[PDB]
């Protein structure tokens, strides 16, 4: 039989080619006698170029090739959330089989122009620095660009456990639930990280596909395609999902050696010339849905590494002009202390002050103006500037793993733009800070409750505030 | 340009071995202007120093673009026949 | 005539016909599908076969399924009746409203105007943005082209010249949004239906839209710009009209064919870049022209890939434009914006018996003192600001002045900066500059003129900061 | 699916169509049938009607090749060289068949041990000498093989002879003594 | 399964089988040979042919020659006995003393362990040198770049670490010369066996070498890396150690890779390296790592090519780094030895989370002194005085004798565990020895021997 | 013509580097092995065989003669490139304009420094 | 020959850069497929191969040696082109000579900063 069947002609370079298979669609996952999986990739006249799912070792030439008849899809559902799955949906974490009902095709298109609506609702970080002068909402597209060991991978973890807070309350308008593709990093790391979000308990919400550096390139090249369908499956639901790429530059390297590997012209740095496409496909379903379509969203996290902070490359640009924002993550800043290290003067998000809360937007366009400030002229008042811009910075500076609810941040930026601070010294700002929020966790329950479900700052609120900083900061040292 | 690029690198060295000079003869005739002028020429050639880095880095760039660039010409070349 | 699929390479379709071999650019339909798929025929590889670049996804196509020649190339709905409409690239309505009941159809490829039909009208065009008015004016009917990295301001830029042209305009407009981000389609949808420009209940919208997006498959990102150069060649020729033309982004027009050139089977060129990027870019932009027929004003977004601007593809569509505002990031990371470059933006109106010899001399003082100043850079960088001249010193005060003084808000910025938006007429912008040159605000900190309008607002500004 | 590859290799697509056949036909056994056949139906191709018809560009391919398997079928042929020729034609590579016939005949020319082997001499010899030297050249052979003569004759060695048996090569002709006996004296 | 030579074409064989051809990634014997010669395959040609690369030179091979498959990858001797020993990278001993008797032997070409069989937490290796376990770390399954070159004791600081982490860790290690020059691995082997490292003479060794030279031909070259990886692969899995894995150098096992594959005919990618860099890197450098049994710690030299950190070989195999331990020269010439640079060495899991608070707050405050310390010496009063002061005995402590040179010295070996390390530092950064004079604290252990030293 | 009937004739190409993409990507159409910039191998028999029609003929010719102008567009002042190079080593001399010179009220922008004229002298009056 | 049989030798490749470019039109003619700056896959295999015989024997097989001194010529200083590179990976040290040492006055023209020798100090009798 030549239609439902094949026989390997040459294996190598990563591509299989494949003698029968005239029933075949394009983009078809066939399966090997290996057990391995593949995508028909090429359909000539006389033979199939299969991409090869896997070690190129585990194929002899003339083995028998079945196909499946349908189109490359990964499965999808909630029973996925807790699970460590590879870039085809399959188990790793030694946890039992995927008991998903419902598949969905990896290689989909994004939502036109009509299912769309304008990003309103809040994705909240944890992160002062994000929150305040980042902010990034539900259906949006936001970079985070920097070099290595700079806090990219950190800054994500720490919104997936975030996102705790909420996936435990009542309401499921507010409920995020998160997705981490791992492309090309160590699988040490991928099984530190999440056991890291077992800790925290962000797994029962959370999944983690990880094609690290040990898989075949075509995993690498899949990955971030299938967790975007894991996160298009909550997008059309009604339901609430961010995605973390993590990152897109291992992902850009695997596609550029299968193009290499298949003697495709390549382009500037040796890219093929369809590596924009690639991302673009890629990064355009993350969208917000109006209610017409369920009201939900996917929120998508790409990471990029530059090589000596270098943003003008060629990847970093493409990605750069497909997201909807950048989070620039700095390596001398990194070296001085700050952390997390976001340049905010280049960091930007196009639609995120539509996301921003009432209260938050009241304390940080205040913030951001003054950091402006702060920022150009580095007179008696522009030594002022000065040292509220350097109270300011070091009010910035975050722990690690330990993400503030939106009424505390508000609180903290009140407390800093409001000058209770402007006599303090700079190096004692830490402390101070993390004093203040025990204290206010403490004995002001209530108005941190009411910020919240107010999500507005109003006058009576705003004189609590200022009587309780005044009395904490009086008792202080 | 890879050879622009070495002219203002050169440029740039030039004046910063020369600022250094400068800065270790006022340091000499230092035993009120002439600190002012060894502080001054410290400061110029720490400034040239870091254009110096910058321009290697620049550099290094522009040598990866020219080697590719010159690859990708001969395997063009090569895989034509 | 009824062919077969012989072969499918990504979006490239090979197809073999028994008899009635179809044309180069006819549209076939490929027979099994839930949507519509057309594939547009690119050549005659022989023995009875063509090779074609399909318009939409190719999933799903196996060897042997039938495909029907419709015997023409890809025809579009013409008319007034596509305004207020969302159209993709084979013309279908995407906007969910029904199907566009207009009269007739016109084919996506024509031929380019020819020498007598030409025109040569210069009359200026003022968008009320001061760098633009005053160093790359542009002009009523020639082409613009906003060239510039990716994250410099070209798409606020576009928004910013259809809220202060495509307002006050008088004749119709088209926008072909061609590979760029698709909530960005979407909000200028609404942000064009609260305005009043596209009107849903009733037949007196002014703008007609066609989209296809950085989602779509490379042959639908290359043939959009085709189908809205269409549509605007409609309102144009048809109906002597005045029409504008915003294309955003033209540069994945250009990318599209370097993504399909790999599978046609060609050698590639330099930067991997197809071997007809020149001629196909010239048969593309020939037909975006303002003929003694009607006009077309063109405002054309394009991309420069890693910031290169020797790239092949903005460095062959620098010939076809009339006036070039370049987006630089060095000054965007300046806080400056626009981004414009002030020493790399031209225009072909920049003549004293055209823009008054007055605006002349102003904008030619204003790129010589900068370029002054970006000669000083690198001695001021090293040596110190206190090692120069005394005019050099005044030159370089002034320079940052007006540096300043380029930049301007928007008010389609307001939503994530706050400043409110400014729209600075020309005269008050070749005053004020007048004024800067001369030397009548040497007493102001330069921070006076960093984000405002006219001259007056600076020296408010300057008032403001005591 | 395993081959019997021939004792001796051509290359190209030549060689590929030409093996394909020899293993298809010692597989059920009908090496001279389809030898014959195939020489026979070269003639047939060769002639200058459908010698002209079948490399013309245009004609169509399944036109043509249903047109030379009904010219083919009326010789009465086995299955297996109607095969060969219609897998030629639908992969379009008739215009090389008569060049896969000479391989395959060529083919023929080891499994029957044939050795072809020259020895070429100034001036034509005579076949006393000539079957004398048959005998003495087939002296070297191992157990069942069968030789094939072409000699040729030139001048240009004045003398002499030149035994090229298959790659076996001994130049007893005067001109290599000659330019031994120069190399010699001058080194 | 038995194939035959159809094409040679420098180290390049196409090799054709009748029947069963074998899977990638497996060596065929070359039958007839003086010495032994193994292609490795790479690619199935078709037509029954495959493609390889030959680990030896194919001087004297004859179209139809005969080849035999192993129906397995190159399989190397693994085991105890290997210690001290010599091999190539088919694992035959290139010291001249006989074969390698061991049990058991194993393929070079496996999988990284799965992601169930992950150390969930990072933790550190005490390597007994004050250095590197205060300022820059070593993690228990990390890779680290070892920088620096010749004269600052590089190879005296590989015999040391080998040493310290035979005595403290019981496990061994092993030794993997990609690209060696032959004398300097000549020169290596025989500081090897005075220090002690190795053992001619009982079974006492400590290190295992494999040695693919500078001359062989890059599929050798590339392959070496793979085969001491299955050495230290067998000490971790069967043994239950914590191996080390020296790769000197490690910019030539890329090298290796790219000229592989410039053979092959494979389209070049960026900067002329294989398409393939950054997967060979990973499928090789993810072995290395901690399991549920043991772990390896995988010491790397790394070499910069044109001084540029932005070439994608460093960029690629910093990906994978953990640690960097920097040897500079101007630090040798001040006599200290470990000539570690103490500012330059980094180390990701220098982390209050990971190191502890402790531990973290003392090496933050070592790296400030000796930041300030160096600002102060720009100029050349009150305090800086005293900062100077203390910041001159931490460079002094910072040093230590290594046992790996008692030969030389006669001083006596110290490996200071990392609890006295930290309270060491902690007391002289307290202040508590503000009176002993600084040469009290040049070459000693635990800050115990340098007040004994401050006595005389 | 001209040249050939006593006239004289000024000819100027505005420009050659786009006569040489037209003919760069007609050559990778038809195959032909591709050089430096994956320009043909022959361009610059292209250019030369155009630019050496440029001749002054003598009286026994009618005398008339043919100017060139040919006209060059760089990449970032990068005359380096190849068809730059091409004509510079065809022509007789270049006449080098600047984007920094044009912005310093420099027009036209010559850069006197480049610009070469190998007639020189004997193309001039006397007076100047 | 020398070296094996307890003799000491010294080779003086003059130079190995146009043995390189020689094997590399011999690689090129041979179709085999180029790599950087042309150069076939495994140069570096070529010159290691050669200049690892350069050794130095013990007492056990005849105390022999065998110094090799290769040549390359660069192009301006281009130390790091291909060829340079690969032979200064291999060898033990350089000698490098400048043309401003040979103007300013130096000859022989070596730099002493950027010469080294990776043995050094074990190569010289104790006065020297
Ligand atoms: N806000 C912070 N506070 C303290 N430590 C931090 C902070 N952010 C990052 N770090 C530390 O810096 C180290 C590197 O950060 P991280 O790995 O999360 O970013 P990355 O860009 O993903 O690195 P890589 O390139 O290796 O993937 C981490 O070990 C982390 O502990
Ligand atoms: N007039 C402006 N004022 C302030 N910021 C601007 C302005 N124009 C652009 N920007 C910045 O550029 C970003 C968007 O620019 P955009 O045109 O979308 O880039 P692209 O060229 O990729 O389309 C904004 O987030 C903003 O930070
Ligand atoms: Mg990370
Ligand atoms: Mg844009």
């Amino acid at each position: 039989d030549l239609e439902e069947t094949g026989r390997v002609l040459s294996i190598g370079d990563g591509i299989a080619r494949v003698h029968g298979l005239r029933n075949v669609q394009a983009e078809e996952m066939v399966e090997f006698s290996s057990g391995l999986k593949g995508m028909s990739l090429n359909l000539e006249p006389d033979n199939v170029g299969v991409v090869v799912f896997g070690n190129d070792k585990l194929i002899k030439e003339g083995d028998i090739v079945k196909r499946t008849g349908a189109i490359v899809d990964v499965p999808v559902g909630e029973e996925l959330l807790g699970r460590v799955v590879d870039a085809l949906g399959n188990a790793i974490d030694g946890k039992g089989p995927i008991g998903s009902k419902t598949r969905r095709r990896v290689g989909l298109k994004a939502p036109g122009i009509i299912p769309r609506i304008s990003v309103r609702e809040p994705m909240q970080t944890g992160i002062k620095a994000v929150d305040s002068l980042v902010p990034i909402g539900r259906g949006q597209r936001e970079l985070i660009i920097g070099d290595r060991q700079t806090g990219k991978t950190s800054i994500a973890i720490d919104t997936i456990i975030n996102q705790k807070r909420f996936n435990d309350g009542s309401d499921e308008k507010k409920k995020l639930y998160c997705i981490y593709v791992a492309i090309g990093q160590k699988r040490s790391t991928v099984a530190q990280l999440v056991k890291r979000l077992t800790d925290a308990d962000a797994m029962k919400y959370t999944i983690v596909v990880s094609a690290t550096a040990s898989d075949a390139a075509p995993l690498q090249y899949l990955a971030p395609y299938s967790g975007c369908s894991m996160g298009e499956y909550f997008r059309d639901n009604g339901k609430h999902a961010l995605i973390i790429y993590d990152d897109l530059s291992k992902q850009a390297v695997a596609y550029r050696q299968m193009s290499l590997l298949l003697r495709r012209p390549p382009g500037r740095e040796a890219y093929p010339g369809d590596v924009f496409y690639l991302h673009s496909r890629l990064l355009e379903r993350a969208a917000k849905m109006n209610d017409a379509f369920g009201g939900g969203s996917l929120t998508a996290l790409p990471v990029i590494e530059t090589q000596a902070g270098d943003v003008s490359a060629y990847i970093p640009t493409n990605v750069i002009s497909i997201t909807d924002g950048q989070i620039f993550l700095e390596t001398e800043l990194f070296y001085k202390g700050i952390r997390p290290a976001i340049n905010v003067g280049l960091s930007v998000s196009r639609v995120g002050s539509a996301a921003q809360t009432r209260a938050m937007k009241q304390v940080a366009g205040t913030m951001k103006l003054e950091l402006a400030q702060y920022r150009e002229v580095a007179d008696a008042a522009t030594q002022q500037l000065l040292s509220r811009g350097v109270r300011l910075t070091e009010l910035l500076k975050q722990g690690q793993y330990s993400p503030m609810a939106i009424e505390e941040q508000v609180a903290v930026i009140y407390a800093g733009v409001r000058g209770y601070l402007d006599k303090l010294e700079p190096s004692k700002i830490t402390k101070f800070e993390n004093a203040f929020l025990s204290h206010v966790v403490s004995q002001h329950q209530a108005l941190l409750g009411t910020i919240r479900a107010d999500g507005k700052i109003s006058e009576q609120s705003d004189a609590k505030l200022k009587e309780i900083v005044t009395n904490f900061l009086a008792g202080f040292e | 340009t890879l050879k622009d690029i070495t002219r203002r690198l050169k440029s740039i060295k030039n004046i910063q071995k020369i600022t250094k000079s400068m800065k270790m003869v006022a340091a000499a005739k230092y035993a009120s202007e002439q600190s002012a002028r060894m502080t001054a020429m410290d400061n110029a050639s720490k400034n040239a120093s870091e254009m110096i880095d910058k321009l290697t880095l620049t550099f290094n760039r522009t040598r990866q673009a020219v080697i590719t660039k010159e690859l990708i010409e001969i395997i063009s070349g090569a895989a034509a026949l | 005539a009824t062919g077969r699929i012989v072969a499918v390479i990504g979006a490239v379709v090979d197809v073999q016909f028994d008899e009635g071999l179809p044309p180069i650019l006819n549209a076939l339909e490929v027979q099994g599908r839930e949507t519509r798929l057309v594939l547009e025929v690119a050549q005659h590889l022989g023995e009875s076969t063509v090779r074609t670049i399909a318009m939409d996804g190719t999933e799903g196509l196996v060897r042997g399924q039938k495909v029907l020649d419709s015997g023409a190339p890809i025809k579009i709905p013409v008319g007034p009746e596509t305004l207020g409409r969302i159209m993709n690239v084979i013309g279908e309505p995407i906007d969910e409203r029904g199907p566009i009941k207009t009269k007739q159809f016109a084919p996506i490829h024509a031929e380019a105007p020819e020498f007598m039909e030409m025109s040569v009208e210069q009359e200026i065009l003022v968008t009320g943005i001061k760098v633009v008015d005053l160093l790359a004016p542009y002009a009523k009917g020639g082409k613009i082209g906003l060239f510039g990295g990716a994250g410099v301001g070209k798409t606020v830029l576009i928004m910013e010249l259809i809220n202060n042209v495509a307002k006050a305009h008088g004749g119709y407009s088209v926008f072909a949004g061609v590979g760029e981000r698709t909530r960005e389609g979407n909000d200028l949808y609404h942000e064009m239906i609260e305005s009043g420009v596209i009107n849903l209940k009733d037949a007196t919208s002014k703008v007609a839209l066609v989209y296809g997006q950085m989602n779509e498959p490379p042959g639908a990102r290359a043939r959009v710009a085709l189908t809205g150069l269409t549509v605007a060649e409609y309102f144009r020729d048809q109906e002597g009209q005045d029409v504008l033309l915003f294309i955003d982004n033209i540069f994945r027009f250009t990318q599209a064919g370097s993504e399909v050139s790999a599978l046609l089977g060609r050698i590639p060129s330099a930067v991997g870049y197809q071997p007809t990027l020149a001629t196909d870019m010239g048969t593309m932009q020939e037909r975006i022209t303002t003929t003694k027929k009607g006009s077309i004003t063109s405002v054309q977004a394009i991309y420069v890939p890693a910031d290169d601007l020797t790239d092949p593809a903005p460095a062959t569509t620098f010939a076809h434009l009339d006036a070039t505002t370049v987006l630089s990031r060095a000054i965007a990371e300046l806080g400056i914006y626009p981004a414009v470059d002030p020493l790399d933006s031209t225009s072909r109106i920049m003549d004293p018996n055209i823009v008054g010899s007055e605006h002349y001399d102003v904008a030619r003082g204003v790129q010589k003192i900068l370029q002054d100043y970006k000669s000083l850079q690198d001695i001021i960088a090293i040596l110190g600001m206190d090692e120069l001249s005394e005019e050099d010193k005044l030159t370089v005060s002034r320079a940052r002045k007006i540096q300043r003084f380029l930049s301007q808000p928007f008010q389609v910025a307001e939503v994530f900066t706050g400043h409110m938006g400014k729209l600075v007429p020309l005269k008050e912008t070749i005053k004020g500059f007048q004024q800067i040159l001369a030397g009548e605000y040497d007493h102001l900190p330069e921070q006076a003129f960093y984000m405002v309008g006219p001259i007056e607002e600076a020296v408010a500004k300057a008032d403001k900061l005591a | 699916a395993k081959l019997v590859r021939p004792p001796v290799q051509v290359y190209g697509i030549e060689g590929r169509y030409a093996t394909a056949l020899y293993s298809a036909a010692s597989k059920q056994n009908k090496l001279e049938q389809v030898e014959k056949e195939l020489l026979r139906v070269a003639q047939i191709l060769k002639e200058p009607k459908v010698a002209a018809s079948v490399l013309n560009p245009y004609v169509k391919r399944s036109i043509k090749v249903k047109s030379l398997n009904d010219i083919t079928a009326k010789e009465r042929f086995s299955p297996l060289t109607t095969n060969l020729i219609n897998l030629l034609a639908e992969n379009g590579r008739l215009s090389n068949t008569q060049g896969v016939v000479s391989a395959f005949s060529t083919m023929m020319s080891v499994h029957r041990g044939e050795v072809p082997c020259t020895v070429t001499s100034a001036s034509p010899l005579e076949e006393a000498t000539l079957s004398e030297l048959k005998t003495v050249l087939k002296s070297f052979l191992s157990q069942g093989q069968v030789l094939k003569l072409e000699a040729k004759t030139d001048p240009s060695i004045l003398g002499g002879m030149i035994v090229r048996i298959g790659e076996k090569y001994v130049d007893m002709s005067v001109k290599t003594k000659i330019q031994k006996l120069g190399r010699a004296m001058r080194e």
